[PDB]
This record gives C-alpha cells, structure tokens and sequence, in this order.
C-alpha cells in the first residue's frame, strides 16, 4: 500500500 | 475567499511584498492542493512556488503562513517521486525538522506529516531525513508519561511517520536509527488506538523483513508476545501486519521461531488458516510452511496444536496461492519430520488433495508435491509399507497423474515422476 498521504 | 484561485493569482500574491497577501495566496494554494479530484501539483511546481513556501516555513512571527506552507508542501510531497524530489530540492527537510519543535501543535504535526511523505518516498530520502536529524525531535514529541494525553490524530501521524522511517530496503534503515526508534515503537505497540497498533505492527514487520540480525534486533526487545496478542485481534488492519511480522520472524533461526511458538502463536492458527480473508489464509499458511521447515520438536508443536488437519483443509480447498504455500509446508514437514510424524501426516488425509494438486499448471507446485511424495515414500520404505502407499496413490487417481507427468516437458518433473514410477509402481 502507498506510503504517502495527501491531506484532504 | 481563498477558494478556487488560479495559479497566476497565487503567484501574483506570493510575489507581492505584503506578508498578509502572501499568506492569503499561500492558503489559496493549500486549498487547491487539498481538493478531492486532481490537485494541480505539477502546475504549482512549474510556477516556481516551492522555494517561496520553504521560505515561509521559517517565518516564526507569522505561524499561519508556516502552517499553510507546511500543508501545501506536504501535499506536493505526497505525489510522485519527482514531486517529492521537487520538495526536497527546495531545502524543505531541515525547515520541517526545525518546525518539529514549534509551540503550535498543528504546525509541528504538519511537519511530522511532510517528513512522513518525504521519508516514505524511498530508502534514499528516508536516509537523508535521518541524516538531517529528524529522529531526535520526532521521538522527543512522544516523550510523555502517558501517550493517552496526546491528541489521537497527532499520535497517529507520529506513528505513521516513524513507520515510514522503518520502511523500505536496499538498503534497510541504518542500524543505529532502528535501535534509536525501537523503544518508542515498543511503547506504541502497547497503545489502545487501533491505527497506532496497525502502524506499529507495520513498522515491526518492516524491521523484521531482513537478515536474522535485524529479526534479532526486534525479538530481543521482547515484542513477540504482544505480536501474538495483536495476532488475535478482531481488527483485520491489525491482524494483517501482526501476521506479516510473525511470518518474517519465523523466516529466521530456529530459536527465533521458537520464541514465536513459546508465545502461543500456534493456538491462533486454527482461525487464521480458515480466515475468510484470502490474504490472511495465504500469509498464515506461509508462516506455517516456515515453521514446519524447522526442528522436529517444532514440527511436533505443529502436530500437538492440531494444525495438520487445517493444512489438509487448505490443501483441499483454498485460493491457489494459499494451496501452493500449503504444498510448501507439506514438503518442509516431510523433509524435516520423523517417520512417526510423516505417518501421522498421511493418516490425516494428505495424499488425496496432494494428488489432486498435480493437475495444476504451475510447474513448481508439481515439483514441490513430487518431493513430498518422495519423502513420504522414504518413510514407508523405512517402515516397509511402500506397497500400501502405492495403493493409496493408485486408488485416488494419483498414479495416473504421475505417469502422465513422465511426459511433462520440465526436466526435473519428468525425472522425479519417472523415478517414482520405476521405484514404487512396478
């Protein structure tokens, strides 16, 4: 699973 | 107010000599980058705004623009490796590390998040974040008597970023950094929040995915019992990383595996090996295959817990990959097991499903199966019971499949099958 998170 | 600006308006506001206007344009950028559908990351980068944001990170007298720039850069760094590289090239790492000590909780949290994305890009940026000295302040943020006094989201972001500092290989994280992070990781592994526990188990699973020395670094901290406990959790997001960690650990030496067994892990596998989630079943069968490849007393621990019937079940009916892991577990069992344990394996009904799996198109599972058959036949020879076994294989259609495998194009396949025929079916 992706390791980066976009703050929405 | 700051909703749906154009990139040109943002550039015009940021290039003004008015700190407040710069703040408004920066907030507009943040809102562009935090929308649901397709944020204009590439357009923001092409406008040359990253250095301006980085410079805003250091404006102590205007914490709002620090927060907005931190958020914008966070969302840029959340994209492709090229966009994260754009954030790093702007000098953002030391700036965010400096913000980790901000008296404002939301700014410090935003820095934690940004560093989480940067480090999460890969081994290189991970090690570069570490070289700039992020671990000390990051861990300082968690140096409190009771983690429950921290905000839930704050603690969750810290745990996640730390897990990214433990992630990726080639190379793995620096040993000194892992030793520096492991105690806090153990502390988080006992927290009551499901997301903190999931991310902590993920971090442990990263640290256990490697040579036996890393596995030893983890196991020496005494986390195996806690990992078994969480292995019994009801939340799949916890069971998955915990199971991955356990499997990784049992890929190590027989002593580490034995520490997994002493913690009671096997008692959980009746459920895991019948878990309705395919990946849980597959990973549990893979773990089992790494246990049955160990000592004979450990194989005997598998037997005592009644897990052989569950292996027969998975071999009989499961997703094909899970069945392949089951075949591996069986071949390791028969390779390291005693005559009594192999006899018991046959008494549980392994032969029929083992034969049925010979009609599969995967060559390697056929090889694995034929090795298992060879071993069982060796045990029969040691008992003089080879004829009865040949009859067993013949009554369930296995002999037909082996004889047909004599015509298989793979070398080792038709070799092994020919040997089996001429040695036990004449």
């Amino acid at each position: 699973f992706p390791a980066k998170k976009m703050k929405v | 107010g700051t909703v749906n600006w154009s990139v040109e308006d943002i550039v015009k506001g940021i290039n003004s000599n008015n700190l407040e206007s710069q703040l408004q344009a920066t907030q507009a950028a943040r809102k562009l980058l935090s929308r649901e559908k397709q944020p204009p990351i590439d357009n923001i980068i092409r406008a040359g705004l990253i250095p301006k944001f980085v410079s805003f990170l250091g404006k102590t007298d205007c914490s709002p623009i620090q927060f907005e720039s931190a958020w914008a850069l966070t969302n840029i760094a959340s994209g492709t490796s090229e966009q994260t590289k754009a954030v790093v090239d702007g000098g953002a790492i030391p700036a965010f590390i400096s913000l980790l000590a901000s008296p404002h909780a939301h700014i410090s949290e935003q820095a934690v998040w940004a560093l989480g994305n940067i480090a999460g890009d890969g081994s290189a940026f991970r090690d570069l974040v570490i070289k700039h000295g992020a671990i000390d302040p990051l861990l300082a943020l968690l140096a409190v008597p009771d983690l429950s006094t921290l905000a839930c989201g704050y603690l969750r972001n810290l745990t996640w970023t730390l897990s990214n500092l433990c992630r990726n290989k080639n190379p793995a994280p620096p040993l000194d950094a892992v030793e520096q992070i492991l105690p806090t990781l153990v502390r988080l592994l006992h927290h009551n929040d499901p997301e903190v526990l999931a991310d902590s188990c993920w971090a442990i699973s990263y640290l256990t995915d490697g040579p036996n020395e890393r596995i030893e670094m983890v196991v020496k901290k005494g986390v195996v019992p806690q990992l078994v406990k969480l292995l019994g959790a009801t939340e799949l997001p916890i069971v998955t990383p915990a199971l991955r960690a356990i499997g990784n650990i049992v890929t190590g030496t027989d002593e580490q595996t034995q520490k997994v067994i002493d913690a009671g892990a096997l008692a959980v596998f009746p459920s895991l090996l019948t878990n309705p989630k395919t990946n849980i079943q597959k990973e549990a069968t893979w773990t089992m295959s790494n246990i049955t490849a160990g000592r004979q007393d450990q194989i005997q621990q598998v037997v005592n817990h009644g897990l052989v019937p569950f292996l027969v079940g998975v071999l009989s009916k499961a997703d094909f990959k899970t069945q392949k892991e089951a075949a591996w577990a069986i071949t390791n069992y028969t390779s390291g097991g005693t005559v009594e344990q192999i006899v018991y394996l046959v008494h549980c009904g392994i032969i029929e499903p083992l034969m049925n799996l010979l009609s599969a198109k995967d060559t390697k599972i056929i090889q694995v199966i034929l090795d298992a058959i060879s071993n069982i036949f060796q045990a029969a020879e040691k008992l003089g019971e080879t004829e009865k076994l040949s009859i067993m294989i013949e009554e369930c259609g296995g002999l037909d499949k082996i004889e047909a495998l004599q015509r298989h194009e793979n070398e080792s396949v038709y070799k092994a099958s020919l040997n089996l025929i001429e040695k036990y079916f004449s």
